[PDB]
């Protein structure tokens, strides 16, 4: 659907000017709700917890066509320099900063003291830190040419510790989403940081579950109180 | 669940000791 | 029967018919090579027993002539040996390797170990001799440097792989079978419903385990997800 | 039903214009609930979360004769060459732009070191991206001459991930339904971005139920307020 | 018997009479012959006893002269073998090969291993011998060149696969049966019931199981789905 | 008793009264007609007791000359051999060939291997001898050409069928009895409640089965359909 | 729970002890 | 719960007395 | 609840009861 259709679908499904009550909102409100139902049912899709559905990120080919839109993949080599880490063998990249989850991480590794394994793609674990200090001498689950841990820290980087030197990081994150305007907004205003018409980058299928829940976003905005 | 790698195999030694103890009692006899 | 058959029996059986499954077919082919050696073992290791002609099969190699260590002078005889690496046979069955005729010939398949010490008897200084070296080859030795000349042979044991014996195998009338699951499995009927239901049980349980399903950086499997 | 059928037994179904309290409505808001009643029971009837059927896709002959319209098939042979993957022997190929579901998806091999089995159809197996690192090297799930893998990446693509050559690719997935429209609408209103009629392509077995389903979006469109 | 009375036993025991099931005639079939055999090995292996006519079978075989190993002057003298391949027998009763007339000729059908050393005795030259080679062909060897002229015989013997031997069966006094389903089934009727159970029991827990149902792009047993 | 009588005892201990009934009582003559040779091997296997004369049957065949492979001079002497092919005896009873008298004459029912070499003794040289060939026919083999104008014989033996001999049995005083229902059953009494308990239990199980009952185009077995 | 390291060992000690006492009861006669 | 420090120890005494029963009835017989 | 200082002496002295059993057996023979 496009935002013209977005529009009249939902003035059509609210009944908006019928002669029974109803709810008639703005372009402005109609792009709220539809963003709002957006980043509600992906991020509930991705978590597994919609009951409608009941399935996680990948789990069947439902949710692929559903979430397939949104996954990018980001390669980087530059390693930030001035940071504090839990590790001797620690080494900080930078996010994208548009990411909000990480779905595959994979480090490369170049050491001379790797062998004829140079280049070896290691998976990248994300750890917690409570077992961190008794991962660090683990050789089945710490460190290795098979392995790095990657721990979360402030100002969106990724310390990942490894035995071996670390010269590129792959890895694929669902994407923001250009959020649902569909009027270009006046000055001031935005959603998400965007001011002009934004259409949504999903596929068609799922755009009429995300106008229903914001239809109930909706109700729920204006009979909350009632 | 189910797995018999380990059960057969044992079952399997277990009647090769039983038929080792019945042809060990086999004797062709003398003194007609 | 060929591979196909046992193949999807043993799949049928599962119930893997959906091309989104965990256990693929290749799982089945491991599991029965790996259970048709391990019940011919059980069957025919205990006392000497006869084995039937379905456990066999015939390979034929390829003889090159190699130096014993290396191309210096006093580095012991050349032996022959197969251009590439041989199975290895289980010590069951009737291990024979023939001229490309059965019937005729005798070369003789003997251990590694006796293999160092053969053709000192005056009579047997003929006799070429067989065995697979641990580097993988099946090697020639023979007092009779007529040997040397030999250049094809087909071998004729119970292979404890069945899967490489196979891709081994001689090449038939029509042409050589390309699929392995077109070829047909070493082993005799009186064997194959034990098997199918050893394979059945080994993957039952797992057919039906849970999954660590939710992709968020998270082990599920204790929760059972 | 044609659309003058469907209009007309919408109308009688809601007892427009009777003498008891009912709802009438205009040929397009007709068109908007045929056409959301449509789309919803597809897909619950596709994922089998319909309580009244209970099926899924093609489990049984009813669903095969309400969805078999929707089936189309499709072959590509280009290849998307500018992208980042998660392997070297990874492959990108365009998606139909039409597809909501696949339902079949098999990949023709062309590569020398198969020799004699060249030519393989090849089973492409769709994979999430935590499996990956831990199916590459697998010699049973991972590519192989009998099986590929395909990861889903952003505007519309399938990286299909394969030990060989891949020359062709094929597919079987469930179209976008043409929408049910009973009236050249006016300019700048359109469903599905289609303005003049369009008939529904499925079989006349479901299309009843589709009325029905419809009815009652329209009755809850109408009494969701009151 | 026939065929079709013991597989049709086993599928309306089972109660798969709708064509929309699982488990297809064919499955039965192959389950029928391999615990045919399994059977037969496991009442006539353990000690000699008497095997009824009723578990024995009969195929007809063309026999063309063939070389040893090619055509050369020195590669030993030919053989006789049979145009198509011949299933592997079961060493359990009474294997002959006689000259289309049950009650007369000796044709010896011996194991492979022993055929190479054969034929020396004085008294012994002119005995016809057999065994299936490696290639899958039965082969023929004697001492007596008379033998090279010998064109169709006829294999008595307990087959291992049913199937195998029942479509190389002789032609009848009415003419060939076409189909497989309407021949006689080689087994005595007091092993039918045992092997009814077998199978049942073999395909009675498969039939009540899940199955991957839903077409989502993922596996669906452990649902139970 | 007759089958009949067996036939409706198994059908009223099941209760399978209704026309619209998936067990048709041609399985529980198929069953039947199993478990009667299956009781009869298992008493009458292990060692050698009296058997009741209700376990045999008569059957009468007509003997036509058959050359032995073809018309050939050098293909041997000519056999005699029934017109349609006889039913397998079991190796239990006392297997006889009457020629229409059963307190007269001899005629010798001996095995196939055997009747390869018989008569060569010269007081023997006037015996004939019979035996079911892998044609499926019974053959008679003698030295005295006297033999070759017999034309009727009668063959009392417990058969491994009794539907099959029952169907080839004598001509009664009153006439032939047209329906295999109204003939009599080749069982003694002390196996009959057995037999019934056999038959019963083994259908009693798939009686209450499930059924793929929706046509669907669907497998409704695991369903409980 | 599962971990069979010593029921193994234990079930083929079982069985190698049965084994023993089978073969010890093995002769080969005289006084023929 | 769970130990086997002590269990352990009676099964392998009870194998041992299994072992020291089955050679003891080895013989190497005379008189032939 | 839990002790096993009379269960543990109990089996122990089981086993030596079995012990002294198999011991008691052994004999070096002699007339070769």
């Amino acid at each position: 659907m496009t935002n013209k259709e977005f529009s009249d679908g939902f003035s059509t499904l609210l009944n908006s000017f019928g002669i029974t009550p109803n709810i008639t909102l703005d372009e402005y409100e109609k792009s709220t709700f539809l963003t709002n139902a957006q980043e509600q049912l992906i991020i509930d899709i991705y978590s597994g917890r919609n009951i409608i559905y009941g399935k996680s990120f990948e789990q069947t080919e439902e949710i692929r066509r559903y979430l397939s839109n949104l996954v990018e993949t980001y390669e980087t080599s530059t390693k930030v320099t001035g940071k504090l880490g839990l590790s001797k063998d620690s080494v900080f990249f930078e996010i994208p900063q548009d990411t909000w989850f990480i779905t595959y991480e994979v480090a490369f590794l170049k050491d001379s003291r790797l062998g004829c394994l140079d280049g070896i793609e290691a998976s990248v674990v994300p750890l917690p830190q409570d077992d961190l200090y008794r991962a660090k001498d683990n050789p089945f689950r710490g460190p290795s040419k098979d392995r790095v841990l990657r721990l979360d820290i402030k100002s969106d980087l990724a310390e990942l510790i490894s035995k071996y030197n670390v010269d590129k990081y792959l890895m694929r994150y669902i994407s923001q989403p250009t959020p649902i305007i569909l009027v270009d907004l006046p000055d001031g205003l935005s959603i998400n940081g965007v001011s002009t018409e934004s259409e949504c980058e999903l596929n068609p299928v799922v755009h009429r579950a995300i106008l229903e829940r914001a239809v109930q976003l909706a109700i729920i905005s204006k009979t909350q109180l009632t | 669940f189910g797995s018999g790698a380990i059960g057969y195999e044992f079952d399997n030694r277990y009647l090769n000791n039983q038929e080792m103890s019945a042809v060990a009692k086999q004797r062709l006899t003398s003194l007609p | 029967m060929t591979y196909n058959e046992l193949i999807y029996m043993v799949l049928d059986e599962l119930k893997l018919s959906s091309d989104d499954s965990y256990y693929t077919p290749d799982h089945v082919i491991f599991l029965l090579v790996k259970y048709r050696s391990f019940l011919l073992k059980q069957r025919y290791s205990d006392i000497k027993k006869q084995i039937p002609d379905s456990d066999y099969q015939s390979i034929c190699l390829d003889l090159i002539e190699v130096p014993a260590i290396s191309g210096e002078p006093c580095e012991g005889s050349s032996y022959l040996r197969s251009k590439n690496k041989v199975p290895t046979t289980m010590m069951i069955g009737n291990p024979r390797v023939y001229p490309m005729d059965f019937y005729q010939g005798e070369i003789t398949y003997i251990s590694r170990d006796r293999m160092r010490y053969v053709g000192y008897n005056k009579f047997l200084r003929n006799i070429i001799y067989c065995s697979k070296a641990p580097d993988g080859y099946l090697y020639f030795k023979s007092w009779n440097p007529q040997f040397l000349h030999l250049e094809k042979v087909s071998f004729n044991a119970i292979f404890e792989d069945a899967k490489e014996a196979s891709e081994m195998a001689c090449p038939e009338e029509n042409g050589t079978i390309c699929k392995l699951e077109d070829k047909e499995f070493p082993i005799e009927d009186a064997l194959v419903p034990p098997l199918i239901e050893l394979v059945v049980k080994e993957l039952r349980g797992p057919e039906y385990s849970p999954k660590d399903e939710d992709n968020n950086a998270k082990d599920d499997l204790p929760d059972a997800r």
